[PDB]
C-alpha cells in the first residue's frame, strides 16, 4: 500500500518558531508547544483553537500528554518543567533541578512518573504527584536530545549528541544497554515502537534507523530526508499501512514503508523546517509543525 | 531551545 495524506486544516496562532506538537491519548485533542512561551490546545479532528496555557518563562522545546489526556508536562530554556492540568489551564507543579535547558519530556503509562532530558547532560525521573526528582541519571556526554518509556514503564530510552542511545531500568536506574551502530553521528530523537520491541532512532546525518532492542541489531535504514541541524521528533504510524513518518529541513513531511524503506509520501506545505510530527492514536491523521518563518501546524489526513 | 539550530 501507499498512502494518500492531504491537507485538511491549517492551524495558526503562534507567533513563533513551534517546538513540538502531540495528540491526545484519547484522540480529541493536539497539544502544541513554542519558542513564543506557550502552550495550545487545539480540536484534533477540526483544527480548532480551544485555549491557550502560559506560564514559562522562556521557550518550549517539548510538550507531552498523561495517559488520561487530562494532564500535560512541558519543558523550557527556564530549566524546568511543568505539570498542567489542561480542563483548568493551571500549573499544577514546577519541577527543578536541571541546571540547563530541559529539552525533552515524557510520562510513562502509568502516568505517575515523568522522565525528562537535559543540555545539562542528565536524564531525571520525577513523580507527578509531588514533583519530586526521584532519580538523576548520568546518563549522557552531550546534551540529552529524547527521552521515552516503553509500554510498561519498566524501560526508558535516552539519546543524545555523543552518538549514543542508551536503555535504562526504571527502577534501578541501572543501564541495560548502549546502542551505536558503524558511524557516531549525533542521536537526535530516540522512540520505543508501540509494542516496545523495536527503537526508532535519528541521527544528524540524514538518517533514521530502526533498531531491534533485544538483539541489540540495527534493522532498517530510512534515507531521502534532510536532518542535520535540528532534532526533529519521528514516528511509527499504524493507523494504517506501517509507516515511518518524520519531519525534514527542506520543509517537507517525509513518509516511509517500514518494511522496504521506500519513500512512499511528501508532504509539500510547510514554508519552514518541519521540527515535528505527529500520528493520531486511531484516525490516519498526521499533525505537523514548522519553524519562525511559518509558525503553522498542519492536519493531513489520508485513507 | 530546538527551534535553534545545532551551531
Amino acid at each position: 500500500v501507499k498512502p494518500n495524506y492531504a491537507l485538511k486544516f491549517t492551524l495558526a496562532g503562534h507567533t513563533k518558531a513551534v517546538s513540538s506538537v502531540k495528540f491526545s491519548p484519547n484522540g480529541e485533542w493536539l497539544a502544541s508547544s513554542s519558542a513564543d512561551k506557550l502552550i495550545k490546545i487545539w480540536g484534533a479532528y477540526d483544527g480548532k483553537f480551544e485555549k491557550t496555557i502560559s506560564g514559562h518563562k522562556l521557550g518550549i522545546s517539548d510538550v507531552a500528554w498523561s495517559s488520561d489526556s487530562n494532564l500535560l508536562v512541558s519543558a523550557s530554556d527556564d530549566k524546568t518543567l511543568k505539570i498542567w492540568d489542561v480542563s483548568s489551564g493551571k500549573c499544577l507543579k514546577t519541577l527543578k533541578g536541571h541546571s540547563n535547558y530541559v529539552f525533552c519530556c515524557n510520562f510513562n503509562p502509568q502516568s505517575n512518573l515523568i522522565v525528562s532530558g537535559s543540555f545539562d547532560e542528565s536524564v531525571r525521573i520525577w513523580d507527578v504527584k509531588t514533583g519530586k526528582c526521584l532519580k538523576t541519571l548520568p546518563a549522557h556526554s552531550d546534551p540529552v536530545s529524547a527521552v521515552h518509556f516503553n509500554r510498561d514503564g519498566s524501560l526508558i530510552v535516552s539519546s543524545s549528541y555523543d552518538g549514543l542511545c542508551r536503555i535504562w531500568d526504571t527502577a534501578s536506574g541501572q543501564c541495560l544497554k548502549t546502542l551505536i551502530d558503524d558511524d557516531n553521528p549525533p542521536v537526535s530523537f530516540v522512540k520505543f515502537s508501540p509494542n516496545g520491541k523495536y527503537i526508532l532512532a535519528a541521527t544528524l546525518d540524514n538518517t533514521l534507523k530502526l533498531w531491534d532492542y533485544s538483539k541489540g541489531k540495527c534493522l532498517k535504514t530510512y534515507t531521502g530526508h534532510k536532518n542535520e541541524k535540528y532534532c526533529i521528533f519521528a514516528n511509527f504510524s499504524v493507523t494504517g499501512g506501517k509507516w515511518i513518518v518524520s519531519g525534514s529541513e527542506d520543509n517537507l513531511v517525509y513518509i516511509w514503508n517500514l518494511q522496504t524503506k521506500e519513500i512512499v509520501q511528501k508532504l509539500q506545505g510547510h514554508t519552514d523546517v518541519v521540527i515535528s510530527t505527529a500520528c493520531h492514536p486511531t484516525e490516519n491523521i498526521i499533525a505537523s509543525a514548522a519553524l519562525e518563518n511559518d509558525k503553522t501546524i498542519k492536519l493531513w489526513k489520508s485513507d | 531551545m530546538r527551534t535553534e539550530p545545532r551551531p
